[PDB]
């Protein structure tokens, strides 16, 4: 199949030369004077060389399933996965997952008390009978807390002086409360009709920039329990507001440059620090907040859905409920929760060392084949009805023994996979044979290891003086070939390579030909550098992920793709993370041809044979017509207006879109005759 | 990678938010700052000036109006040194206006005039909705050849904007509009930046929270417009692509080449933070921030990208580099980043160093937070560093960077088989070779005359046949297989022989015996401690070896004739223009109609504009190259031209047998050579070339150069059927405008053609036809009447209502033009009375007129690129459907 020598001194320097590569034990294979390297090829060639089937040797990698007895964990099996993992070989381990059901809820609701949630407010006071109703089905005896937010006290989020701070209502000054930016009232408690007076009890307030500053409050909600209290199953909040949402970077507006800690300080269910602080980075919630197993449900106007939608992609377990600006339709939200929350099952990791690579596999209930890629997004399942994620973790290097997990994000179920350094091959002792290699060695598995001082296929000779006539037969490749390829003195047959203590330098071989210097660069770096490729007799091996001549194309991934991950749009090959965009388009992503003359002629004869209907000329339309589309919408860019088959100019615009001649149409209604 | 982690400054001044905020005074002092330095009711805080000479920082004066309270000033700066000036900001002037104040910021300009005060200090009285009462003026300031320039945030739906202030006239603004519906909460001008260019100036800024992502937009200043060049979202939500902002000049040309963007909470499995480099494309509309590369780095939660600054050229390798902060790094630790240009726009995503807060800073939580460099303020004498951290600043100076050229030579070429195969009755005559190295240093721009870029001692190590323990001889000075001496260098060279002895009896003479030199600086005193410690560079080859030979015995007699040829060729290599065609493909043969060569090599000679890539193939072929060779490039003439040396490694080539390989040559899309490029091939032994006729060989090849040059037909142009025909009258004239552009690279003449269709037997089609030029000088154009084919024109348009010039008796005008310069979109428009005698002559209606543009230019020596574009030939087509 495929087997390049790297330095072969044992059946193990065998095994780290790549995937292809076999090694055979029989003995007297070796000739009256061949390499002992040649023991190392492909299992094939070891077949018609002569190398028994049973002789090859080829440690492989497997996976050990120590299933516990039950109520061990839930539907994460297996529960301990130890592998032996050889390097550069994949060990595979499947993982069923069948979720049952639904355990003791814990919600939490983050409302942001401004005065443009007054109706909100109003409509939101005190409906908690109907939220322990809708949990009555699924869940039992579960669990209600509620948390306000606003924007942070100081400016310039709202004005910090002077006595509009005692007052900001704006015109009713109905008596709200003052400025503030996160006041815990009320604990997660049993009670339904407890929770409902204590709300309505607080009014709203007010601030001055208008979106809000509603992430603070987020992480000082799950930071302390140890003041808060939280149940030891699940923790779910959800996020409401008509407006925006601040994050780090902004405090610098308020002369605040003390980034988050993630920790929350109060004395009295009540921010203090929040001042004294800066907003928590978009990326500090989807550690820490997934980390505490909570997550947030988005719901808020239809005017900030599109906005939170972009914020679905980051952050894992979250939903869109785009509502009316009363919060009428609330608890619906939570109808629609469960409905994609117990539906995305995640399958991620702590965070593995460099010196080893992870996957999955994904096969979802409903239809979906899908292979290799991290995560384990299968948003269409549900209850009680299995999965498959097949988990493939490779080494490049032989690893030192150690341990990670494969948990499930927003789920307390740990997988303590243990991981086993495999790079071995086993057969005997020095208790046989201490003839051979002539008692200054030890033999494993036919050849012998001579010591420090001895060297030889049978630890005969040493490195100080030898040589004869016709040993140098097969210590030349051929007979028109300098000795050892220089750079190698040949001794008893075989060759020696020269060292070099030059960083990198390397000879090797039977007759010292390949180095580990001499192949094709890239980026003024051999074979791409140590981190995309390396380099072995000429050709270089890229690193996975990365292919070519010199790993000159970089990256097997594509960039090529745009938000509408389709390669390079309209025409252009996607090589090396680069588009070859076909006539004039230009780069990156092939949309733009600034030099396209603006083609409105030849259009005329469909653009009346599709809005106007003044006959289809050439033959009819739909055929010779392949813009296909046209909107019944104002779009826009190729602002075109020319004339029609008779006389009146008709008007249109003319957006094109990805390949070739498509397009997208939308004709006046009028014309001018 | 030269940035002092030892001798360094240290100012740690405990006042609050002290070393928050810093920049690159005058050359002489660094301006620090610190927001929060309470003085007064709730007020500024105030600045600090520091100098070299002592290591102390002194309070600078300050006439704090009474007016602009809690303003924390310092929290902004800036600093230019067109004159030196320096600008400090309160980004947080709180106003009373009764019923709730607002923030409008206040500036100060110092230096050696007049301390100015400038938003300018008309205490911006008072008055959803907003226009410009929470604008934090100074939030982020740049200078620029044409006044200062501070950014406004909260401007209206808190847009965003920048307040340019020009020579004590009424400053502007810029703003995005209104019909600009979106940027709203985007604090657009959270981050400014200059961008400086051979034409007008650019200004650049950086608006976080664009849809709540982020994004960037850079702004021309065209008389009397003042519009946007273009601009790119980000890429992620909260990633906060807009952060910060640089500049940065890949070379030195002085032209703002690309440009960098912060977003340090970014991320998609690891949060270290994100780099982006921009390139500064010209032609508005079009622009990318993914000319490829991001830097980061393998560290979550990091804030990489908190700040950068131009730093310049520092190795010295004409490729400026550039500075980058993450005070996030490690647990909380500070951090800082060094990376370095390439050609054009880009960077090199490998850092060269990190130096992190490990780095015996004893105790200081986040640094990196601010930076600025690039001025000299030690006077010791190349750029400095300042990086600002919580409670103190450091100052990191860039230690020299010199790097050596050296020459190996044996004044015995080879050995004369004298003390070869020997004999034993009698004596080891070890034979004496000698062996003279030298060593010199070239690339000083930097460095300058003077003490330290001459005076320096260092180690020498040589060794022989070093990678086998078989020594094929000794030095004499210490009789080891090796030797060390240390000597003084200069940017004169410094030659010394040393002497050999090869014992009279040897096994193998068949491989020259190695030479190689470990060479480094040691001690590293000269003088004063002006210097401390210089070092070398990247690319530093400093093991270089040197081959000695042998005569090989060719048998008893037979004297050992070295006789080889050689001849190569250009498989299928057509034209040769500098663009296409990277890649050269050369299929070398060669000959050995002579004795035996071992070590034979070939070497090539080339003009600058190329060098030697191993091709490694595979995969496969041929009847063809099998070959694993040496190759080493090296500069050699007077000025141009330099070899490429290439010994065929490892084996022998014996007796008349012919062999051929393949080497190719990558050539520059800018590759500097005549309007021919010659090469030779010089080929010889291992043993030299002992006698006297040379056996080069060589041809010379046309070169052209890569052009890309586009024409359309603006939309400006007369296309006005309509059905009053009553008379036949003159003058409707017609307008076709043709704008035309070259995207290429280079500037080159050109000659601009057209075919404007007149006389028409006789009936003219419309007259007086002339082409006016605006917007550029009266250039001159040509004039010719011309008439077509004469075929029966009846038919011929009754099958399309065209009219060609092949119908209707043309009219070339050959405008020529001096020099097209790239980017210039020199275009010009052609009228004249159109009239309607001729329509009837042919007997149709619904005719049309067609007007050709064809762009040309000398086939030789330039030439379009991509294969074939005709977008060097634009046409438009007008009507003259008149009924009735
Ligand atoms: C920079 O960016 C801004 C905003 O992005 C661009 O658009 C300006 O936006 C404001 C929006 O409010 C436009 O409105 C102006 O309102 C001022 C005062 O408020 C009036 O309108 C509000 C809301 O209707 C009422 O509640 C209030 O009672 C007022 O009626 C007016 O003073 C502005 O001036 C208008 O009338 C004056 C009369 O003196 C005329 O001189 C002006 O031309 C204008 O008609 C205005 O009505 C404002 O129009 C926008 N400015 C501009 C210049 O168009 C800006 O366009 C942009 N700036 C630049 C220079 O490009
Ligand atoms: C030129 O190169 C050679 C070899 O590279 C230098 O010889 C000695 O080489 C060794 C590396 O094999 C140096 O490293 C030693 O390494 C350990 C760490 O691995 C360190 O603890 C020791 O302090 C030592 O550095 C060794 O330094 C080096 N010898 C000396 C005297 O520095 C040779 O020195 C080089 N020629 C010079 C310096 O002129
Ligand atoms: C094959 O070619 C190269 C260059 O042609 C030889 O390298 C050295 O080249 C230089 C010229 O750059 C020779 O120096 C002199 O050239 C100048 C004119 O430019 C002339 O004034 C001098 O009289 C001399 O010719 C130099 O001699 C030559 N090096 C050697 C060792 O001779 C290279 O030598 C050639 N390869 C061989 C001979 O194997
Ligand atoms: C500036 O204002 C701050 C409050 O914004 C003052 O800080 C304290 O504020 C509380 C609450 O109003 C007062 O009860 C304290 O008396 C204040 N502390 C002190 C020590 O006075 C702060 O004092 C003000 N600074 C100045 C000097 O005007
Ligand atoms: C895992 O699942 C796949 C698909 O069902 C199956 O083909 C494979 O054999 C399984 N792997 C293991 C280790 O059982
Ligand atoms: C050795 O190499 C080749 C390949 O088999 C052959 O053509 C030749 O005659 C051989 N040389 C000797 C001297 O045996
Ligand atoms: C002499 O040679 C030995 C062995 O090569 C070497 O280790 C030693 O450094 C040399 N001594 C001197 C004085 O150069
Ligand atoms: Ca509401
Ligand atoms: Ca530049
Ligand atoms: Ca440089
Ligand atoms: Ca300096």
């Amino acid at each position: 199949q495929e087997c390049t020598k790297f330095k072969v001194s044992s059946c193990r320097e065998c095994i780290e030369s790549g995937p292809g590569c076999t090694w055979c034990q029989k003995l007297n294979f070796t000739g009256p004077g061949d390499p002992d390297s040649i023991r190392c090829d492909t299992r094939p060639q070891l077949l018609m060389r002569g190398c028994a089937a049973d002789d090859i040797m080829d440690p492989t990698s497997l996976a050990e399933t120590q299933e516990d007895h039950n109520g061990g964990q839930k539907q994460l099996s297996p529960q301990k996965v130890t592998l032996y993992l050889r390097p550069g070989q994949a060990a595979a381990f499947n993982v069923t997952f069948r979720r049952a059901k639904g355990y003791p809820i814990d919600l939490y609701y983050l409302m942001d008390l401004s005065y443009s949630m007054l109706d909100d407010l109003r409509n939101v006071k005190k409906l908690g009978g109907d939220l322990l109703r809708a949990l009555n089905e699924i869940t039992e005896s579960g669990r209600i807390g509620f948390g306000s937010f606003v924007d942070k006290t100081v400016l310039p989020f709202v004005n910090t002086h002077p006595d509009k701070l005692r007052n900001p209502c704006p015109n009713k000054e109905k008596e709200c409360q003052p400025p503030f930016a996160f006041r815990h009232v009320l604990k997660l408690t049993n009670n339904s009709n407890q929770f409902q007076t204590e709300v309505g009890k607080q009014l709203i307030s007010g601030n001055l920039d208008a979106p809000e500053g509603g992430l603070d409050a987020m992480m000082q909600v799950a930071a302390c329990p140890e003041e808060i209290g939280w149940r030891n199953v699940t923790r779910l909040l959800v996020f409401a507001t008509d407006d925006g949402f601040h994050f780090a970077g902004d405090g610098k507006l308020g002369a605040i440059l003390t980034p988050n800690d993630g920790r929350c300080h109060l004395e009295d269910n009540l921010y203090k620090r929040s001042n004294e602080f800066d907003y928590p980075s978009v990326g500090q919630l989807a550690h820490k907040l997934a980390e505490n197993n909570i997550q947030p449900i988005f719901a808020v106007t239809s005017r900030m859905v599109k906005t939170y939608e972009k914020l679905t992609e980051i952050i894992p377990k979250s939903a869109v409920g785009e509502l009316s600006e009363d919060s009428s339709n609330v608890v619906q939200l939570i109808k629609n929760a469960y409905n994609k929350l117990s539906s995305r099952v995640f399958l991620d990791h702590n965070a593995l060392p460099d010196t080893l690579k992870v996957t999955y596999d994904s096969f979802c209930s409903n239809g979906v084949t899908h292979r290799n890629q991290p995560r384990g997004d299968c948003d269409g399942v549900q209850i009680n009805v299995p999965i498959t994620f097949q988990v493939k973790v490779t080494a490049t290097e032989c690893i030192q023994e150690q341990s990670f997990v494969i948990r499930a994000l927003g789920f307390t179920d740990i997988v303590t996979v243990q991981v086993l350094p495999q790079c071995e091959c086993r057969c005997r002792d020095q208790s046989r044979d201490r003839s051979l290699c002539h008692g200054k060695g030890f033999l494993e598995c036919g050849i012998c290891r001579c010591d420090t001082g001895y060297i030889g296929k049978n630890c005969e000779c040493q490195t100080q003086g030898r040589s004869s006539q016709e040993l140098e037969g097969s210590c030349r490749k051929d007979n028109n070939s300098i000795i050892c390829s220089g750079l190698g003195d040949c001794v008893c047959g075989q060759c020696l390579c020269h060292t070099s203590d030059v960083p990198g330098k390397l000879i090797y071989g039977q007759y010292c030909e390949c180095d580990t210097i001499n192949c094709e660069r890239y980026n003024g770096q051999v074979c791409g550098g140590p981190g995309r490729g390396l380099c072995f007799c000429g050709k270089c091996r890229c690193h996975p992920g990365f292919e070519g001549s010199a790993c000159q194309c970089e990256r097997t991934t594509e960039g090529c793709l745009n938000p509408r991950r389709v390669e390079c749009s309209g025409r252009g090959r996607c090589r090396c993370n680069v588009c070859e965009c076909h006539s004039g388009y230009q780069l990156p992503l092939c949309q733009e041809c600034p030099g396209c003359p603006s083609p409105c002629g030849k259009y005329i004869s469909c653009a009346e044979c599709l809005k106007f209907e003044k006959g289809p000329f050439g033959k009819n339309c739909s055929a010779a017509c392949p813009g296909l589309q046209l909107s019944n919408n104002p779009v826009k860019g190729r602002t075109c207006k020319e004339r029609d088959s008779e006389g009146c100019w008709v008007a249109y615009t003319l957006e094109q879109q990805d390949g070739m001649d498509r397009y997208l149409i939308y004709v006046d209604e009028s014309r001018e005759c | 990678f030269n940035l002092d982690t030892e001798e360094l400054t240290a100012f740690r001044v405990d006042s609050a938010g002290f070393g928050d905020s810093v920049v690159q005074y005058a050359n002489s002092w660094v301006v620090v700052g610190a927001p929060q330095k309470i003085t007064a009711a709730n007020q500024t805080g105030g600045l600090y000036q520091c100098g070299y000479s002592t290591g102390a920082c002194e309070p600078i004066g300050l006439q704090v109006p009474p007016e602009a309270v809690n303003m924390s000033l310092g929290l902004s700066l800036a600093s230019t040194t067109s004159p030196s000036q320096l600008l400090a900001c309160g980004p947080t002037v709180h106003h009373e206006c009764g019923r709730n104040m607002y923030l409008t910021g206040l500036c100060f300009l110092l230096g050696p005039t007049q301390l100015t005060q400038r938003l300018p200090v008309s205490r911006q009285e008072c008055p959803s909705s907003f226009e410009l009462e929470m604008a934090q003026e100074g939030f982020s300031a740049v200078f620029t050849p044409d006044g200062p320039v501070l950014g406004a945030v909260g401007s209206f739906t808190w847009s965003g904007g920048a307040f340019l202030y020009p020579p004590n006239m009424s400053p502007t603004f810029i703003n995005m509009s209104q019909e600009n519906v979106d940027m709203r909460d985007s604090y657009l001008g959270y981050s400014t930046e200059l961008a400086l260019w051979k034409g007008v100036q650019s200004l650049v800024l950086g608006a976080p929270r664009y849809q709540h992502t982020g994004k960037a937009v850079i702004f021309t200043q065209v008389s009397r417009q003042w519009r946007m060049k273009a601009e790119v979202t980000g890429t992620q939500i909260g990633s906060y692509f807009g952060a910060s902002l640089c500049s940065v000049d890949v070379d030195s040309d002085g032209s703002t080449d690309l440009v960098l963007i912060g977003a340090p909470h970014y991320y998609e499995q690891t949060r270290g933070g994100q780099v982006s480099v921009c390139p500064l494309p010209r032609g508005w509309r079009r622009w990318w921030c993914d000319a490829v590369l991001y830097g980061e780095q393998g560290h979550p939660w990091g804030r990489f990208g908190a700040a950068l600054t131009v730093l310049g050229d520092v190795n010295g390798d004409k490729l400026t580099d550039v500075v980058i902060g993450a005070p996030g790094e490690e647990e909380n630790r500070g951090a800082v980043y060094l990376f370095h240009g390439v050609l054009g726009p880009s960077i090199s995503p490998s850092h060269s160093q990190r130096i992190a807060g490990s780095q015996l800073s004893s105790r200081l939580q986040y640094f990196g937070q601010a930076l600025s460099g690039g001025q000299d303020l030690t006077q010791d004498g190349l750029v400095d560093l300042a990086v600002g951290a919580r409670g103190q600043v450091l100052l990191l100076r860039t230690r020299p960077v010199l790097w050596v050229g050296v020459s190996m030579q044996f004044i015995p070429a080879e050995i004369p088989r004298s003390a070869f195969e020997c004999r034993e009755q009698v004596v080891s005559e070890q034979t004496l070779v000698q062996s003279n190295i030298c060593l010199y240093i070239d690339k000083r721009s930097k460095n300058l005359l003077g003490s330290r870029d001459l005076q320096s001692s260092v180690t020498l190590d040589l060794a022989l046949d070093p990678g086998r323990l078989s020594p094929r001889a000794t030095f004499q000075e210490t009789k080891n297989r090796s030797l060390s001496r240390v000597r003084v260098l200069g940017l004169k060279a410094h030659c010394e022989n040393f002497n050999l002895l090869l014992p009279s009896c040897v096994e193998d003479s068949v491989t020259p015996i190695t030479l190689r030199l470990n060479f480094t600086l040691v001690g590293k005193p000269l003088l004063a401690f002006r210097n401390l410690r210089p070092m070398l560079a990247a690319d530093a080859q400093r093991y270089f070896t040197a081959s000695l030979p042998f005569e090989k015995n060719c048998g008893a007699d037979h004297i050992c004739q070295d006789n080889l040829g050689i001849s190569f060729s250009f498989p299928g290599l057509k034209s040769l223009l500098v663009g296409s065609n990277l890649e050269l493909n050369a299929e070398v043969m060669v000959w050995n109609d002579g004795e035996d060569s071992y070590g034979t090599t070939i070497t090539f000679s080339h003009p600058a504009g190329l060098s030697y890539r191993y091709v490694a193939e595979g995969q496969k072929q041929g009847q063809l190259r099998s070959l694993h060779l040496t190759c080493d490039s090296a500069p050699v003439g007077s000025q141009g031209t330099w070899s490429t040396s290439c010994r065929i490694n490892h084996l022998i080539f014996r007796g008349g047998a012919q062999i051929t390989f393949l080497a190719t040559f990558d050539v520059s899309p800018k590759a500097v050579l005549g309007d021919r490029l010659l090469l030779t091939a010089n080929v010889s032994s291992e043993n030299n070339t002992p006698r006297t006729s040379k056996t080069t060989f060589q041809l010379e090849l046309p070169v052209k150069y890569a052009v890309y040059t586009v024409v359309s037909s603006h939309e400006q142009f007369t296309k006005y059927l309509n059905f009053s025909e009553s008379e036949e009258k003159e003058s409707h004239v017609a307008m076709h405008r043709y704008q035309v552009n070259n995207l290429g690279q280079r500037d080159l003449p050109v000659s601009i053609n057209f075919w404007v269709p007149v006389e028409l037997n006789q009936e003219a089609v419309w007259m007086d036809v002339e082409v006016s030029h605006p917007q550029n000088p009266s250039l001159r154009c040509s004039s010719e009447k011309i008439a077509p084919p004469a075929s029966d024109f009846l038919a011929h348009i009754q099958k399309n209502p065209v009219l060609d010039c092949s119908i209707a008796g043309c009219l070339r005008f050959r405008c020529d033009v001096p020099s097209f310069s790239v980017q210039e979109e020199l275009d010009f428009t052609l009228k004249g009375n159109l009239s309607f005698g001729w329509v009837r002559q042919i007997l149709q209606k619904k005719v049309s007129v067609v007007s050709v543009a064809e762009i040309t230019f000398d086939t030789s020596v330039y030439s379009q690129l991509p294969g074939q574009e005709a977008f060097m030939r634009a046409q438009t087509t007008t009507v003259l459907e008149k009924y009735k």
